[PDB]
């Protein structure tokens, strides 16, 4: 039954690879970990070396404190008890503070004061690892598209827990750090603003969603599908197109009436992923500052 | 017309059926059997929602709806304005989208490439024929299926939903969606890296392969390489389309209950169960 | 009933349209204009523009890419038109195989390898990469080579590594008269006891283009071998038995 190169059929191994140095301050660089046969299947087996400078550890502190601070709550919702922690993991929630206590940072540590404490260390974690991948690439000479396509899943999660809540007049506007609660936040969010189906921005996040599980079964597909001929060495292939390419280009033009390049592929794919949140960030920031009910507005505009 | 290095791609032969009856093009589409029988289905399901958008009487394409028959008739025939349309649909679109996935066959044949493509294609077939086959027959009438209109269908989505509490809950649902989101992470990944690659920062030459491995490994200290990310693009949006049609298989089938329950299992097993306090104590 | 959100919706949809138009001459950097089947520019090459042309300057002292540009086969096509109106096919008028078209095609790629990061070859022989072996899985190297006629072709020799990725990408396969011919990985099965090839028969594996290095190959030479080999699933059929 014809090798079909989901699996690697024999995995080779060499010395490790240190990789590229350009302008990259090597004293930060870890070391080699283990080589891993397991993972050697489906991609590379080696494990390392990571970069780990002043903004890394900055954010692995930050979003350490984060965790720590979402689960000491819940061992105390626990009562302190391993069971009842292990029995209700699901159900612990650090909400926001309540509604009267408006965008003050004065609500007590049981009020939701431990919210605000969380969400500090959660934006300093995100921020700084945003930092980071700006200056890794930059580090070695490449553009900034991972940090900009970065920038868009931000974008998205500082609407829900600050910029919508700010213009919204309420930390009780943001979402609950609980793998249930935020959960059911999500839920009644749609059934308060009159069914998000009806949310323009919505159905468009919704339709890049889908076209990003699309494109990148199209995408992954097509380049398995020419990995006989060296596919899967885009850029070269950009820089020197082969019978890859052609063939890779020529299915889609027979199947659907056009086609992309080796390199266009890539900027459909950005675009297609990036314009998820990019559009669900807007839906979601006109959702009770501008828009009660979705359902209503649409019945007013067709 | 052809783009510059197309023709010499373009000999005959790979054609499943029909021998070189139907080998050609029509500009850049290729035909074959496949494409005659895509045109076939297709013109017919499209003239028969065009006889439904009469019977119902608007020419609006967003308030056309098509519906499938009521819960009595169960998985019997129906007539025509009484979800017959809907059901004669359902065959022309299933007949459309098996075509075109054989034209993909013959497609690679002819070019001497894999047979992916169509593989990862026919995962999305099954999972529509999840919805108006596999589950409604399972349940044992056709209007458990959707109805096909622009706003209809969400309807149907929500209605379908909401029938269970919060269908969050059910957990192939959320492993589902797990990777719906991951798929569209790693998506939005691989494109902004080959692109950095190729247009690096003003005054640089191309990077090299070697470059984005250094990238990820210094990011996060793994790189899965080149042939290893197009391989997880194609699992991901595989397994998220599985895991989508095997959370709406067991809805309604073996599971009829609001989804939380499902976990309640886990909330009251006996050595703790009655321990006060926490949130289920 | 022009409220915020409704500007918004317009807005956006004014810029997807753009996006669109931008990704699509994007796209069109490669392969344009389009053209008759004889070669010349076609009347109709749609409502999208040609994008101005970008340079890529190439690592390692290799030059500069523009594109799009002046376009090229920079090879002989041996294929007749089989009507006069367009759609059809051309027929070979040759060996396909031996003349490299339809499925059996190869690109006039340039004459030199892929370098790694460093401009050192990125595809080298295990036996002459130091510290290179294999790992995990059946090592093939010795064991026999079956094509799709069930008939032995020669026997696996070395395995070719691409070193950056560390991964096996070509099987070196020595022949009854004691040459070797590159396989392509992607296109063969290691079994306990053989390597099977479906695409090739025993007597076709001869016909595998050469390389001119023991210890290097080309990108043409690399298009040209994986061409050969998958051209053999079209054109190889009659000897593909059982
Ligand atoms: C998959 C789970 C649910 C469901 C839940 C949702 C939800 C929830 C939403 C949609 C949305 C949409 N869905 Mg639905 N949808 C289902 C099944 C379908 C089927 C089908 C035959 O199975 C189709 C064709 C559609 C089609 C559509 C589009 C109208 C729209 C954006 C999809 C998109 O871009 O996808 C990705 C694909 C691409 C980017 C490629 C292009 C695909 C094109 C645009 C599809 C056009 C179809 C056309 C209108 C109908 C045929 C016309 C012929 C001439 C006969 N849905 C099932 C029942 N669907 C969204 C919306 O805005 O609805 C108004 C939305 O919010
Ligand atoms: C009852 C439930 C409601 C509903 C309520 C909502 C609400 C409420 C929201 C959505 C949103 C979304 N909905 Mg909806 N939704 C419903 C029905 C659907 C259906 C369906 C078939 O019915 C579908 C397919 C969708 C699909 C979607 C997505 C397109 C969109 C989220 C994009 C995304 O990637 O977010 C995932 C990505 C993020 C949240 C960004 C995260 C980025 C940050 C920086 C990550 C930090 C990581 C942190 C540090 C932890 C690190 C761990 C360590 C690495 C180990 N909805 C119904 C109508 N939906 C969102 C949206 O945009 O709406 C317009 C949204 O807020
Ligand atoms: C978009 C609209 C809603 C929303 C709707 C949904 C729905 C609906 C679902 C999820 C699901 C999940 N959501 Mg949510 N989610 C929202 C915003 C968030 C944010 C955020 C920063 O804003 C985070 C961190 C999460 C986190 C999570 C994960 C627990 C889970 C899978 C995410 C995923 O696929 O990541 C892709 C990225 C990776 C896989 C990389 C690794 C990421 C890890 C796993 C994230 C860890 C978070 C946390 C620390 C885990 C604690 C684990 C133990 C309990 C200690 N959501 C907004 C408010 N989310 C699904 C689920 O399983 O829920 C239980 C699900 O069904
Ligand atoms: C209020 C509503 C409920 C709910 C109820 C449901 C129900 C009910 C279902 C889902 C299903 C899904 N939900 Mg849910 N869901 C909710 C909230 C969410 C949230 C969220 C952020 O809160 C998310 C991310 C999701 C996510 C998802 C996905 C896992 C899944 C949809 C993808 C799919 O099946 O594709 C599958 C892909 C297809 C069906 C497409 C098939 C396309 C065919 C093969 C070709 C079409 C060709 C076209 C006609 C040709 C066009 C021609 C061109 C125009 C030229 N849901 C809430 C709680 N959800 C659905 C599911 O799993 O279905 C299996 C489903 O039915
Ligand atoms: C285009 C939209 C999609 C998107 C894109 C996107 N996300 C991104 C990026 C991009 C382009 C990055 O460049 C960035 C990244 O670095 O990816 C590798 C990121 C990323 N998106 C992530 C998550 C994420 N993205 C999501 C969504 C999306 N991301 C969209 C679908 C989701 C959800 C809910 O769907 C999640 C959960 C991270 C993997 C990463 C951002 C990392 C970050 O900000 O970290 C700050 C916090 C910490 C460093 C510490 C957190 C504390 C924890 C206890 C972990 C640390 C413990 C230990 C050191 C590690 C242990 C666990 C295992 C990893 C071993
Ligand atoms: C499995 C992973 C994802 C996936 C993959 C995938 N889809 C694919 C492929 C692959 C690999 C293709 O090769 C193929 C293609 O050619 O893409 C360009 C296809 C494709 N996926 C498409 C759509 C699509 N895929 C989707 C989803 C997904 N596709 C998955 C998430 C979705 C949604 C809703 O998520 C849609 C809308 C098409 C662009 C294309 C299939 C084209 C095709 O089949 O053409 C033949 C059919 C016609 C020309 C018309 C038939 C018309 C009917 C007779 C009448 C209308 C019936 C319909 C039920 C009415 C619906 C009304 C709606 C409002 C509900
Ligand atoms: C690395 O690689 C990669 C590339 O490449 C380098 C790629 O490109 C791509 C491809 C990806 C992209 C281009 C990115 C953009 C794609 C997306 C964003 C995905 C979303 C896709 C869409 C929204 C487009 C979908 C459009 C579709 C599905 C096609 C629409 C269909 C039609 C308009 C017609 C369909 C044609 C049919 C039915 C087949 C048969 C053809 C006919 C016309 C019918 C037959 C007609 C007849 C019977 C007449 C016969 C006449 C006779 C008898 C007389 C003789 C005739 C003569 C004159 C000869 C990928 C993935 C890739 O990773
Ligand atoms: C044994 O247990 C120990 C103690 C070791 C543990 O650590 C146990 C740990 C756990 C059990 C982990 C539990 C963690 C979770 C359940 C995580 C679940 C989290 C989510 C599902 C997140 C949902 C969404 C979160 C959002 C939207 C956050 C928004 C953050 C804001 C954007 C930040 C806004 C900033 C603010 C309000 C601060 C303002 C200050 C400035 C300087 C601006
Ligand atoms: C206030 C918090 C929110 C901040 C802003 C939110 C919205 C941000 C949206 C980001 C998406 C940007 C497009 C993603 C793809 C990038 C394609 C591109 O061309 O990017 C420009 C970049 O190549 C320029 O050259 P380099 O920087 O050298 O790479
Ligand atoms: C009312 C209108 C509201 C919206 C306003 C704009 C609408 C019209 C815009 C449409 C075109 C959008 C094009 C976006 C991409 C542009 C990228 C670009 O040209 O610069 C980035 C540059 O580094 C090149 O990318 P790389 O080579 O990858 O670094
Ligand atoms: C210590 C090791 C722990 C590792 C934990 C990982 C952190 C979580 C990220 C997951 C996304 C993975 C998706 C990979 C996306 C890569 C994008 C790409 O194109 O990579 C191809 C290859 O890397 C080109 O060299
Ligand atoms: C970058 C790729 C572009 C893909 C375009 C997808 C179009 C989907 C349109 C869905 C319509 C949503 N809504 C609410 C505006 O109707
Ligand atoms: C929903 C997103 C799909 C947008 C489709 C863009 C269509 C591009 C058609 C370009 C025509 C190319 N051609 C045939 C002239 O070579
Ligand atoms: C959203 C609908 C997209 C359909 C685009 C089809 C365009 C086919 C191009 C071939 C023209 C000759
Ligand atoms: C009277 C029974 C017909 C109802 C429609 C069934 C759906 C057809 C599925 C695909 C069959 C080829
Ligand atoms: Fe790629």
């Amino acid at each position: 039954a014809e090798y079909q190169n989901i699996f690697t059929q024999v995995q080779v191994r060499g010395p490790a690879d240190l990789g590229m140095t350009e302008d990259v301050n090597l004293a930060n660089r870890s070391g080699v970990g283990p080589f891993s046969t397991l993972l050697g299947w489906f991609g590379n087996a080696q494990l390392g070396p990571i970069y780990l400078g002043s903004l890394g550890v900055l954010s692995l502190f930050s979003g350490l404190m984060w965790f720590f601070t979402i689960g000491i709550w819940f061992w105390y919702q626990a009562g302190w008890n391993p069971a009842v922690f292990l029995r209700d993991l699901f159900f612990f929630s650090l909400e926001p503070p309540a509604p009267e206590y408006g965008l003050s940072f004065a609500a007590p540590l049981k009020e939701g004061g431990l919210w605000l404490i969380a969400s500090f260390f959660m934006f300093v974690a995100v921020w700084s690892w945003w930092g980071r991948t700006y200056l890794r690439a930059q580090a070695l000479g490449m553009g900034k598209h991972t940090a900009w396509a970065f920038l868009s899943a931000i974008w998205l999660w500082m609407v829900l827990g600050f910029i919508r809540p700010i213009l919204m007049g309420s930390w009780s506007e943001a979402v609950p750090y609980g793998i249930f609660s935020h959960l059911d936040w999500t839920n009644n969010f749609s059934l308060v603003h009159g069914n998000l189906f009806y949310n323009p921005f919505h159905g468009l996040s919704i339709a890049f969603l889908y076209g990003s599980a699309l494109l990148f079964a199209m995408h992954g597909a097509t380049i398995l599908a020419v990995s006989r001929f060296g596919g899967e060495r885009e850029l070269e292939q950009i820089a020197d197109r082969g019978t890859a390419a052609e063939r890779a280009a020529l299915f889609w033009r027979w199947t659907m009436g056009f086609n992309a390049t080796m390199e266009g592929i890539h900027r459909w794919a950005i675009w297609m992923a990036v314009l998820v949140t990019l559009t669900g960030g807007i839906g979601i920031l006109l959702s009770g500052t501008v828009v009660d009910n979705w359902y209503v507005w649409g019945q007013n505009h067709g | 017309a052809l783009l510059s290095f197309e023709r010499k791609y373009r000999v005959p032969g790979g054609t499943l059926v029909g021998g070189n009856l139907f080998d050609f093009w029509v500009g850049p589409f290729y035909v074959g059997f496949f494409g005659v029988a895509t045109f076939f289905f297709a013109a017919l399901g499209i003239i028969l929602i065009a006889w439904s958008a009469v019977l119902q009487g608007t020419w609006n394409p967003q308030l056309i709806s098509v519906y499938p028959p009521a819960l009595e008739y169960g998985l019997g025939g129906a007539p025509l304005a009484k979800g017959g349309l809907w059901q004669i649909i359902t065959i022309c679109a299933t007949g459309a989208f098996v075509s075109w996935a054989l034209r993909e066959v013959e497609i690679c044949r002819k070019l001497g490439i894999g047979y992916h493509i169509p593989f990862a294609f026919a995962f999305a077939i099954l999972a529509y024929l999840t919805l108006v086959l596999f589950r409604p027959v399972m349940m044992g009438a056709w209007g458990y299926a959707f109805p096909y209109g622009i706003w209809t269908h969400l309807d149907w989505v929500s209605n379908t939903g909401y029938t269970y509490g919060n269908f969050h809950y059910n957990p192939a649902h959320m492993i589902a969606i797990t990777f719906f989101f991951t798929n569209a992470l790693a998506l939005a990944l691989h494109g902004a890296l080959v692109l950095s690659a190729a247009n690096p920062e003003k005054g640089k030459e191309m990077r090299t392969p070697d470059h984005e491995d250094t990238f990820f490994r210094d990011l996060v200290g793994y790189s899965i390489g080149t042939l290893g990310i197009h391989r997880l693009g194609l699992l991901l949006s595989l397994s998220a389309v599985f895991f989508s049609a095997l959370c709406m298989i067991i809805t309604g089938t073996i599971w009829f209950d609001q989804w939380v329950d499902w976990w309640q299992w886990w909330v009251k097993l006996p050595w703790w169960a009655n321990i006060p306090g926490g949130i289920n104590g | 009933n022009f409220d915020l959100a409704s500007l918004a919706i317009y807005s956006f949809w004014i810029f997807l349209a753009g996006l669109i138009y931008y990704l699509q001459t994007e796209n069109m950097r490669e392969g344009y204009p389009l053209e008759n089947e004889d070669g010349t520019p076609a009347a109709n090459q749609g409502p999208f523009p040609l994008p101005k042309p970008k340079t890529f300057i190439l690592p390692h002292g290799r030059g500069t890419l523009t594109v799009p540009g002046p376009e090229s086969e920079d090879r002989p096509i041996a294929l007749a038109r089989t009507a006069v109106s367009e759609g059809f096919p051309h027929a070979p008028t040759g060996d396909p195989m031996k003349d490299g078209v339809g499925p059996a095609s190869w690109v006039a790629r340039r004459d030199l390898p892929e370098l790694d990061g460093h401009g050192h070859n990125k595809i080298k022989p295990m036996k002459a990469a130091a510290g290179f072996h294999v790992s995990a899985g059946k090592n093939p190297i010795g064991l026999p080579v079956r094509g799709c006629d069930l008939e032995i072709a020669g026997k696996v020799v070395d395995i070719w590594v691409d070193i950056p990725e560390q991964m096996a990408r070509f099987l070196e396969v020595e022949l009854k008269d004691g040459s070797t011919r590159l396989l392509p990985m992607q296109m063969v099965k290691v079994q306990s006891n053989r390597v099977h090839v479906n695409a090739l028969s025993s007597d076709l594996f001869a016909g595998i283009p050469t390389i001119k290095s023991p210890t290097e190959v080309t990108l043409l030479e690399e298009d040209k071998i994986c061409g050969y080999v998958a051209g053999g699933l079209m054109y190889a059929a009659p000897k593909r038995k059982s």
